[PDB]
């Protein structure tokens, strides 16, 4: 109820709809496992790291079979078939090639580690801001109005489950900026003026709940001859 | 033919890239321009081998004259083996500037089309009218984020020279590249550990759930640890660990 | 068209990006921030602006009694934008830097082909038409090594630039999500002052 | 050149990854909404010029 109050909805909305909200949450949680299992490439981000590491290691290992313009790629064959004075010429090219391969591998590893660190920092920020509290940033902890989040661990990564509130079943209404009464203007404290066609009420933001216009939810603050589009009607006490 | 004004003493012609582009015929004084012959790359468009074995071929940045439905000129090149349709769908296989390819039953074939950005909508804006919602829905979404990667270490002597003393003596002359390599690898490993430490070690207390699992009608059994299994993981965690496999 | 160097066109054309921008503008004009979290809901513009002033700590009667002045100020500020953009000489240097860097890198890579790398000539045809196989490999190897080194340097530079480009794109996406589809309370994130819209 | 190895495979992989990332950047930045909204024919918004 407090979390709903944090997004602009009163507590009585929850307290009168607890069972429906619980059932919807249970169904949404139940659908998650099927959604994860059915999707073929749902976890490609975690597989990419393993694939890249394996490919880099395989390439580094396979590079050892090159001759680099020498008689052979095996040191034992050169040592058992030759003598010191003419072995260095063959050895130098192999040394240079293997050093170049090692340098390339190290540079690639550093480049990948930078991006991995950036992703880890983003994940830490998301864990701090979406799990330990309620965030008002748009599209930061899901799509819609954020309520809460749950963390889960995965091989080399984290998974966040975001719970959000989505409006539905909208309706047409006629509205006015202010209400004129006894030569005085009236503005809503919180909410908006609304009319079903013959009578005027005041309602809240994201849930239709009309109320009788009264001095307890409006303030005068001005005159009637300044506001554009003002509509005059009775205000009760 | 060339429209280049050669003074009576030049013979060749170069450009910014310093390559020959004009030449005069020794027998008859006449300036001629030289252009490289057409070249490019070839891309193969195909669905999964489980679906079908039909393919399409794209010659990148080529006019179709140089190379049934084999003729269709796009801004990305020449396309062979696909048919073009007026219709618009969500992109399946990107090709070029707004052109996508798909495998459609139409029988089954490969078609090319222009991608569609979405469904057209128009809200009836008015200056005395409003729209107010009357009901709500609770949604749950998932997000996946990588944290760390594998830590590796490399030895210079074994990888480059193995057990050859002469090779090690020769390599000793080059310098101290291996010290830099070892420092870089050690730093990478330490950073990999620090990433997980920062991400997961947020709280200093180990909280435990009450034995009675009643929370006003809410089910959390799918995310809470399962005591029956040995590793004490939630079913969702079990599925995640089973799906990701080398 | 160079020697084996090709430029690929982007997947999305400029017209599609313009259509996306127009759709975003129409949505934020006609529905406020409602379309960014669900179905789009109609609302008059002055009421939306009054709600936005209420979001920064100012009552609605302040707007409803000063609508014409606010509209005139907004119109003048919008009108000054084109002149401010046109008069400034280096207003769009960030976008020109990418093109300049790409052109410079391509030009350097192309120009590197004229080096000899300690050989008799930098043209393979001259070596082939003046010599025989047994003594051509010695000249060819140095050219091969030099060109391979140049290619590796170019690729490393391209990766280094792409990292920063990705960081900038992520920042732009976050700004679009937080300043256009809603009202932000973060200081100096969507302008200087108290943010209203974007 | 065939004797040297498989540097060109790595170069091609890097370039292809760069191109895919370049496309993904624009896709993430600009494809925020799934609906194409249109402005009403009457351009009156309480005195505001757009
Ligand atoms: C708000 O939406 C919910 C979700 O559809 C509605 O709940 C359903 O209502 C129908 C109509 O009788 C029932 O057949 C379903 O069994 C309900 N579903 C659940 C999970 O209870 C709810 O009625 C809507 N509220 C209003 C006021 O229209
Ligand atoms: C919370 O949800 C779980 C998951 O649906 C429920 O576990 C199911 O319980 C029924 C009834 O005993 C069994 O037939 C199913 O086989 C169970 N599913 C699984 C995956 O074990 C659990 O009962 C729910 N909690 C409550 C209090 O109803
Ligand atoms: C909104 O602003 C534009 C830009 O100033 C106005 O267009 C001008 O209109 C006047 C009067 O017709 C012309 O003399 C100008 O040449 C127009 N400028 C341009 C750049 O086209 C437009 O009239 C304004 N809208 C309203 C309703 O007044
Ligand atoms: C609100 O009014 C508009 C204009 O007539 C209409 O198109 C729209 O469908 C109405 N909303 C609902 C929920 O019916
Ligand atoms: C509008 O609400 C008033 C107050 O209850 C009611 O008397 C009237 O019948 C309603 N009008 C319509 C069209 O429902
Ligand atoms: C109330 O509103 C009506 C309709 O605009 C108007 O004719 C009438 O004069 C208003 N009442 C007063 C006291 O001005
Ligand atoms: C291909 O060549 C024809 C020959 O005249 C020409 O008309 C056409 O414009 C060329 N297409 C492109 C894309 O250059
Ligand atoms: C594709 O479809 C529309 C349908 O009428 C047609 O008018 C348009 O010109 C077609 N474009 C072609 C054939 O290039
Ligand atoms: C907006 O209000 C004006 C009153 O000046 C009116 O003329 C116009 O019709 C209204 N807009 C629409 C779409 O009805």
């Amino acid at each position: 109820a407090y979390r709903f109050n944090g997004i602009g909805v009163t507590q009585n909305v929850l307290y009168e709809n607890q069972k429906l909200i619980a059932n919807q949450f249970n169904s949404a949680i139940g659908k998650i496992q099927d959604s994860l299992s059915s999707t073929p490439s749902a976890l490609g981000k975690l597989q990419d790291v393993v694939n890249h590491n394996a490919q880099a290691l395989n390439t580094l290992v396979k590079q050892l079979s090159s001759k680099f313009g020498a008689i052979s790629s095996v040191l034992n064959d050169i040592l058992s078939r030759l003598d010191p004075p003419e072995a260095e010429v063959q050895i130098d090219r192999l040394i240079t090639g293997r050093l170049q391969s090692l340098q390339t591998y190290v540079t690639q590893q550093l480049i990948r580690a930078a991006e991995i660190r950036a992703s880890a920092n983003l994940a830490a920020t998301k864990m701090s801001e979406c799990v330990l509290g309620q965030s008002k940033r748009v599209d930061f902890c899901g799509k819609g109005y954020h309520l809460m989040s749950f963390p889960q661990s995965a091989p080399h990564g984290v998974v966040f489950l975001h719970v959000t509130y989505v409006p539905a079943q909208e309706k047409n209404f006629t509205t006015a900026p202010a209400i004129c009464h006894d030569g005085k203007a009236h503005f809503p404290r919180e909410g908006v003026f609304v009319s079903n066609g013959t009578h005027w009420f005041v309602t809240q933001r994201n849930f239709y709940e009309p109320q009788i216009i009264t001095t307890d939810n409006t303030f005068v603050s001005g005159n009637c001859d300044v506001v554009i589009g003002i509509v005059n009607n009775t205000v009760y006490d | 033919e060339s429209n280049k004004k050669f003074l009576p003493f030049q013979q060749f012609g170069r450009d910014i890239a310093d390559t020959t582009d004009a030449v005069r015929d020794p027998q008859t004084l006449e300036i001629l321009d030289i252009t490289p012959c057409s070249f490019g790359g070839v891309s193969v468009i195909t669905p999964g081998t489980n679906t079908s074995n039909q393919v399409a071929v794209l010659y990148q940045g080529v006019n179709c004259t140089e190379v049934g439905s084999n003729v269709f000129q796009t801004r990305a090149g020449c396309l062979i083996g696909a048919e073009y349709v007026n219709n618009s769908y969500e992109c399946d296989i990107p090709i070029g500037a707004g052109i996508c390819a798909s495998y459609q039953t139409q029988s089954q074939s490969i078609i090319a089309y222009t991608m569609s950005l979405g469904a057209e909508n128009s809200v009836a804006y008015s200056n005395n009218s409003i729209a107010i919602p009357t009901n709500f829905t609770i949604s749950v979404t998932t997000e996946i984020l990588p944290v760390s990667m594998t830590k590796t270490s490399v030895d210079c002597t074994m990888y480059i020279c193995g057990d050859s003393t002469e090779c090690s003596n020769l390599l000793l002359q080059y310098g101290s590249f291996c010290t830099q390599l070892k420092r870089a690898l050690t730093g990478i490993a330490v950073e990999q550990d620090k990433n997980t430490q920062e991400v997961f070690a947020q709280v200093k207390q180990i909280y435990k759930t009450p034995p009675i699992k009643y929370f006003g009608g809410f089910n959390f059994s799918q995310i809470l640890p399962d005591p029956s299994k040995p590793s004490k993981r939630s079913p969702i965690e079990d599925l995640l660990f089973n799906k990701v496999t080398l | 068209k160079f020697n084996g160097l090709t430029v690929l066109p982007p997947l999305l054309t400029d017209e599609m990006i313009a259509q996306y921008t127009s759709a975003l503008l129409a949505g934020t004009i006609t529905s406020g921030w409602t379309f960014g979290a669900g179905p789009a809901l109609q609302i008059p513009f002055p009421m939306q602006m009054a709600y936005r002033f209420n979001g920064i700590g100012v009552t609605q009667n302040v707007l409803y009694e000063n609508q014409k002045l606010i509209a005139n100020q907004f119109n003048s500020a919008i009108g000054k934008i084109q002149d401010s953009l046109s008069s400034t000489p280096s207003a769009l240097g960030k976008l020109q830097d990418v093109v300049n860097h790409n052109a410079q890198a391509l030009n350097t890579l192309v120009k590197q082909l004229s080096s000899k790398f300690g050989a008799i000539s930098s043209v393979l045809n001259d070596i082939l038409s003046r010599l025989d196989p047994p003594e051509a490999e010695v000249q060819i190897d140095r050219l091969i090594t030099g060109r391979l080194q140049s290619l590796q340097t170019y690729v490393t530079q391209q990766l280094i630039r792409a990292a920063e480009i990705r960081a900038s794109a992520n920042l732009a996406a976050t700004k679009m999500s937080e300043c256009v589809l809603g009202q932000s309370k973060r200081v100096d994130f969507c302008g200087k002052g108290y943010h209203l819209m974007s």
